[PDB]
């Protein structure tokens, strides 16, 4: 039931649920305002990022071995935030960069750039 | 203050664009200010130019939702849709000792 | 914060960015308005869910952890009207089995998720009023049919689909005036019974909606600030308990003699 998280590289290990990931996503937070989604993986593999990540970050996610991961590209300094990874069992709900549909959130971590 | 002309003897004029507009008048003078909800006895009525905290008119309601639906009635009456009715019709709950019908 | 004798704890007037912390876990009010608190922490109300309502405005609340709501069984009204969490919370709020009303107004909200509004069987009124909606929720609101009052107010809806409102048999009251509906279809309130107030006030009306006469039930009819130039003859038919309609400030042009009958 817990999720636990770890040009750089962010990994999610999934041990909260036992398989099947739905809608697997990545969340930046910023100090003092909301948080949002910057990409968003269902279980078919069909991924959905945002305007300012088209062509900039990735996503990547394995069922196998059932790990989440995220790689940076072009580093920017706007882009330093606190990540968070997130998770969902039940479907029933179509994906998309949204807060309000996801169960489970891992505890973030801190990312600057150099 | 909550709004933010707030003019020294009249009161907050003309509020946010999310907030209310209640005229609290005590003794001689009347006033009004900013409110994130209506206190009490008042149903709020939101409007794209200025939103009023009106006053409730349905009897025996001490809190409402519109300016005919009561939400919670009197402590005398019990309420069947919207209304505070003293009689409970045949076929719903008597009071389920919580003031309903 | 100030404790009352009728358990009733208003913290508004702290400033404070987190829950009250060290609480006696027996009040059954709290009030946090003054306060601005841009996230919920996680289960933060673990302390005291011998409560009933949780008055939380005026927050920048821009999060709120799925598990944040979970175990307030006894919760009955919860107030969340002015914020700025931008999709309704299907998350946090899935689980309550007491909460009678569910305010979420001021707050923006682009979207809806289809999950949305499930498990709740005690809702009587939610409110929806300043929020840049465009489709109203079908099957959202399918999963509701215990309310009693529901408003759409201050939104950009176009038009109400076919059997949009239907599941939800018990309503009462709809308010759907200041936005901007161009036209309905003849069976969007097919299976709506009991109800008593309509408003369509603002919202820009073709000619008039003949979906009206599917209530046998009805007392109002709010549509004036719209644009109607002709009602139809025998338009207020299927309706006889009318007591208040509203058509000032239209266009009128041709009312028609058989318009008016055993109101």
């Amino acid at each position: 039931v817990q999720l636990v998280e770890s040009s750089l590289r962010l990994s999610c290990a999934a041990s909260g649920y036992t398989y099947s990931p739905y809608c697997m996503g990545w969340f930046r937070q910023a100090p003092g305002k909301a948080r949002e989604g910057v990409a968003t993986v269902d279980l078919d593999g069909s991924t959905i990022y945002a305007d300012s990540v088209k062509g900039r970050f990735t996503i990547s996610q394995d069922n196998a071995k059932n790990t989440l991961y995220l790689q940076m590209n072009s580093l920017k300094p706007e882009d330093t935030a606190m990540y968070y990874c997130a998770s969902r069992t039940r479907a029933g709900v179509t994906c998309g960069l949204n807060w309000a549909i996801f169960s489970y959130w891992g505890q973030g971590t801190q990312v600057t750039v150099s | 203050k909550g709004c933010l002309s707030c003019s020294k003897d009249n009161g907050c004029s003309r509020c946010q664009q999310k907030l209310f507009f209640f005229l609290r008048r005590e003794g001689m003078r009347q006033y009004g200010e900013c409110l994130h909800s209506c206190p009490s006895g008042y149903y709020g009525h939101r409007a794209p130019d200025m939103n009023r905290c009106a006053r409730c008119r349905i009897e025996n309601c001490d809190s409402c939702f519109s300016k005919d639906f009561c939400t919670k009635c009197k402590v005398g009456f019990y309420l069947h849709r919207g209304r505070c009715f003293d009689e409970c019709p045949a076929g719903f709950a008597p009071l389920d000792e919580t003031m309903e019908c | 914060c100030s404790c009352d004798g009728d358990r009733r704890v208003d913290c508004s007037g702290k400033g404070l960015t987190a829950v009250p912390e060290g609480l006696s876990a027996f009040t059954q009010a709290l009030d946090i308005s003054m306060n601005n608190i841009t996230q919920l922490p996680e289960d933060a109300f673990a302390n005291f869910p011998f409560l009933e309502e949780l008055q939380l405005a005026g927050n920048d609340l821009s999060f709120i952890h799925p598990k944040a709501l979970s175990g307030l069984k006894e919760l009955k009204v919860l107030t969340l009207q002015n914020n700025q969490l931008k999709t309704v919370p299907s998350e946090a709020i899935r689980g309550l089995s007491a909460l009678q009303s569910l305010r979420l107004d001021a707050n923006h909200i682009t979207s809806v998720p289809e999950d949305s509004f499930e498990g709740l069987v005690q809702l009587r009124h939610l409110w929806l009023d300043d929020n840049s909606l465009t489709e109203v929720p079908v099957h959202p609101l399918s999963n509701l049919p215990t309310l009693q009052a529901l408003t759409l107010a201050l939104n950009k809806i176009s038009s109400i689909p076919d059997f949009a409102f239907t599941n939800l048999s018990s309503l009462v009251v709809l308010h759907l005036h200041n936005n901007k509906i161009r036209s309905l279809s003849q069976h969007c309130f097919d299976g709506l019974d009991n109800l008593e107030t309509l408003d369509l006030n603002y919202n820009n009306l073709g000619e008039f909606p003949q979906a009206i006469k599917a209530l046998p039930s009805l007392k109002e009819l709010g549509f004036h600030s719209n644009s109607i130039s002709v009602i139809p003859d025998g338009a207020f038919d299927g309706n006889p308990l009318l007591r208040t309609i509203h058509l000032y400030d239209n266009p009128l042009s041709f009312v028609g003699n058989s318009a008016f009958h055993n109101l």
